[PDB]
Parts: structure tokens; sequence; C-alpha cells
């Protein structure tokens, strides 16, 4: 099945240095049972379809991998608190449509935030702070219909928040790189 | 025992070639010693495990009366008829996993009032008619999956729906919506 061979190629992918994802193992290959595995959630208890990834402070590194694509069913991601670089790749949600909620903080994920977030249609929390992403915030953001959750926090952004983002608050957007607009302090002033 | 009584009926009216309600003995004070039962501390039934169990038959109304159910586990079987109203008077319902099963009907409204349910997994079955809108206001609704049924009309958005996706209504007989392809006339 598609969802064993994206976590095996997650794992082979990513660095692993406290050896956290040894407890996955895959004994009868592609057809292994993997809702039991850490961090893994299914849908249901009848297949092997992922609904949730949650590897959250795991010292994992590396950069965030093509693997994903083959858990087509997700729709929460959370890779927090690890030592991920590289970008957000623009692919994302080509990866992964069905996201709701996609948490990459407190890694070390460099450039921009990719145009392309705007094809996760159904993204009600998009939690980025505390990596080091720089550039301007795209305002193809305020085009998420359901996007309630917001977090771009101690980034390197700069230039001016898109006015249609103001809805949410100060936190949200503080501890950048000269930003400025509401919610924030208005631009040179 | 009112709660033995509406499990008595249950067996009564499910078809065992495996004999997994083997000890579901009647003449019991109380259910809460058969296999695929477990009460809680006070003897009032909180599960029903019955997955995976080559049951077929229907269900009956009584399940209603198991007022402290928290699990009912009816999924991978073949059982046929309707999905209960009853269910509906089931508060205390955390998980109701009744897929991959051959239930028809409808999906019915008093669903809506399952207001601490995290998991609705009816998916793989044949349920027709409309999405009940009631089941916008379940704001605890974790995992929602209806997906091979024969629904139709419109998907919700709002309320806890906007939790969920495609992949909780895919391949129904006419569901519309933004969520769906195809919009609504
Ligand atoms: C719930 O119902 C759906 C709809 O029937 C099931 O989906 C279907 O599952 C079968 C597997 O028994 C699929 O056939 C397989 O397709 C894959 C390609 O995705 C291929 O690699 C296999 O060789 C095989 O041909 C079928 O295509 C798929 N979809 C449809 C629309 O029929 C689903 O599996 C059911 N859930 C459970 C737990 O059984
Ligand atoms: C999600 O959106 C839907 C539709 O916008 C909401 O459903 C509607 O809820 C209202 C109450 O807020 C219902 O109106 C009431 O009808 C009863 C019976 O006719 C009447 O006694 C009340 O005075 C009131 O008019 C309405 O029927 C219902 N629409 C349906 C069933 O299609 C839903 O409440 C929203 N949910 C959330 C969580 O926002
Ligand atoms: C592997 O297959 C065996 C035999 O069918 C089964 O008992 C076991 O649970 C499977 N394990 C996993 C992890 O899929
Ligand atoms: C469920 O509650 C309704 C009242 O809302 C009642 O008519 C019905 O008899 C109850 N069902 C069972 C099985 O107790």
């Amino acid at each position: 099945e598609d969802d064993v061979l994206c976590l095996q190629g997650l794992k082979n992918s990513l660095i692993d240095p406290s050896s956290r994802l040894s407890s996955w193992s895959f004994p009868n290959s592609s057809a292994s049972s993997i809702c039991k595995l850490t961090g893994v959630s299914c849908w249901n208890e009848k297949e092997n379809r992922i609904i949730s990834l949650q590897l959250q402070s795991m010292q994992l590194a590396g950069e965030i991998p093509e693997s994903l694509k083959l858990c087509r069913s997700l729709q929460s991601l959370d890779l927090s608190g690890n030592d991920l670089s590289g970008s957000i790749p623009s692919q994302i949600c080509s990866w992964l449509p069905y996201l709701v909620t996609l948490d990459l903080s407190g890694n070390k994920l460099g450039g921009s935030i990719p145009t392309q977030i705007v094809e996760c249609k159904f993204l009600n929390a998009l939690i980025l702070s505390d990596n080091k992403l720089s550039g301007s915030i795209p305002s193809q953001l305020s085009r998420l219909d359901r996007l309630r959750r917001l977090s771009l926090a101690g980034n390197d952004l700069s230039g001016t928040i898109p006015s249609e983002l103001a809805r949410f608050g100060g936190d949200d957007f503080s501890g950048n790189n000269g930003l400025c607009g509401k919610p924030l302090s208005r631009c040179g002033a | 025992n009112m709660e033995g009584d509406a499990l008595h009926s249950l067996r009564a009216n499910l078809v065992d070639p495996n004999n997994v309600l083997q000890s579901w003995d009647p003449t019991l004070v109380n259910p809460c010693t058969w296999f695929h039962v477990t009460c809680n501390n006070e003897n009032s039934v909180i599960r029903v495990d019955l997955g995976n169990a080559d049951l077929s038959g229907q269900l009956v109304p009584q399940l209603g009366q198991l007022k402290n159910l928290q699990y009912l586990e009816l999924y991978s079987n073949n059982i046929t008829g309707p999905v209960p109203s009853d269910l509906g008077n089931l508060t205390n319902l955390v998980s109701l996993d009744l897929y991959l099963n051959s239930f028809t009907g409808p999906i019915p409204d008093s669903l809506g009032k399952l207001f601490k349910l995290r998991f609705l997994r009816l998916n793989n079955n044949s349920l027709t008619g409309p999405i009940p809108m009631s089941l916008t206001n379940i704001m605890t609704l974790q995992v929602l999956d209806l997906s091979n049924n024969r629904l139709s009309g419109s998907v919700p958005d709002n309320g806890s729906f906007s939790l969920f996706t495609p992949i909780s209504f895919a391949n129904n007989l006419d569901l519309c919506g933004p969520v769906t392809s195809r919009p609504c006339p």
C-alpha cells in the first residue's frame, strides 16, 4: 500500500541521529500494518490510510521529503520542533492536497513561503513560526477559504503584511526582519 | 436488567456463524461478564466491541437504552438494515463505527444529538439521502468518514465540517457543494 511506502521513504530520507524512528519496522514489506507506529494515526482500523503524522520533537533533520506524496489521505502534518532545513517544498500542496493542519514550526527552514501554499484549499491552520523564513508573506495566503490560524512569528520575513491577513493578531507576525503594517506597527513609523 | 435485555434483543436479530455471541446468556444479572461487552465500575455498559466478527442480520432500536455507551464498534461485518434513530439517544458515545457493512436507508438526523462524539465512521455501506445538517453542531468531531455510500445533495462546510475534506465524502451517489467537485443547483 502507498501509505506504507510513504513511511518507508520518510524514514529512509530523514536524518535521525537519536534513532527516534527505530521502532518503525516493515516486516511484511509494502503490506505491513503501520497504524500503531509512533507518530501515526490511521483513518480506521481496516486500512493503512494515514490521517495524521505527529513527529514533533524527534530530533529529525534533513529536508521535507517527497515520500509524503504517498500519504495522500493525510490531513494533519506536525513536524514541529525538529532540526529540519531546506525550504518549504513548493510541491507540498500537490503532495498533500487534503491538509487541514500544517505545523512546521520550531525548525530551521529557510527560503520564502511558497505561493503554491494556496493549493492547500482546506487549510485551517498554517503554523510556521520559529524557522528562518525570509522574503515577503505572499498575498495568496488571503485566498485560503478556511484559514482560522496563522503563525509566522520568529522568522526573517520582511515587507508589508497583506491587508487581508490583518484579522490575525500581532503575536502571529512578531519577531520578524522589519516586517510592518497592521497588526504590527505602521511601516517606517 | 434493561441493558442486558437490549443486548439479548440484538443477539436475537444478528446471525452469528462463528458463535461470537455464545457467552451472551440472558439469565445473568447483567451483561458485564459477556465477551465483547465492557462495563464500567458501576456495572453499566460502556463498550460493545464486535468488529470483524462475521456478523450478519440487522440492528435493533433497543441499543439506544445503553445510556452510558462510549464505544459502539460494529465495523467490518455484513450487517444490513437501517441505522436506528434510537442511536441518537446514546449521548455519551465517543465512537460510532458502523463502517464496512451493508447498512441502507438514511443517516438519522438524531445523530446530531451525540454532542461528545469524536469518531463517526459510516463509510463503506449503502446509506442514502442527505447528510443531516445537525452533524455540523457536534463540535467534538475529530474524524468523519461517510465515503463509499449512496448519499446525495449538499455537503456542509460550516461548524465542525470545516475540518473535513473531499476524503470524507468521496464515492457517493450525488453529493454537491464546494467541498465536492460539482456545485449545487
Ligand atoms: C471502501 O469502498 C471502496 C470502493 O469500492 C474501496 O475502494 C476500492 O478498493 C479496491 C481494493 O479492494 C480497489 O482495487 C484496487 O485498486 C488499486 C489502485 O488504487 C490497485 O492497486 C489494486 O490492484 C486493486 O485493483 C478499488 O480500485 C478501490 N476503488 C473503487 C472505486 O473501487 C475501499 O477499499 C473500501 N474499503 C475497504 C476497507 O475495503
Ligand atoms: C451550519 O449552517 C446551516 C445552514 O446555514 C445551519 O443549519 C440551520 O440552523 C438553523 C438554526 O441556526 C435552522 O433554523 C431553525 O429551524 C427550526 C425548525 O424549522 C426553527 O424552529 C428555528 O426557529 C430556526 O429557524 C435551520 O433549519 C438549519 N438549516 C438546515 C437544517 O438546513 C447550521 O445550524 C449551521 N451550523 C453551525 C454549527 O454553524
Ligand atoms: C504481518 O503478517 C502476519 C501474518 O498475516 C500478521 O499476523 C502480522 O500482524 C503482520 N504484521 C504487520 C506489522 O503487518
Ligand atoms: C430515545 O429517545 C426518544 C425521545 O427523544 C424516545 O422516543 C425513544 O423511545 C428512545 N429510544 C429508546 C430505545 O430508548
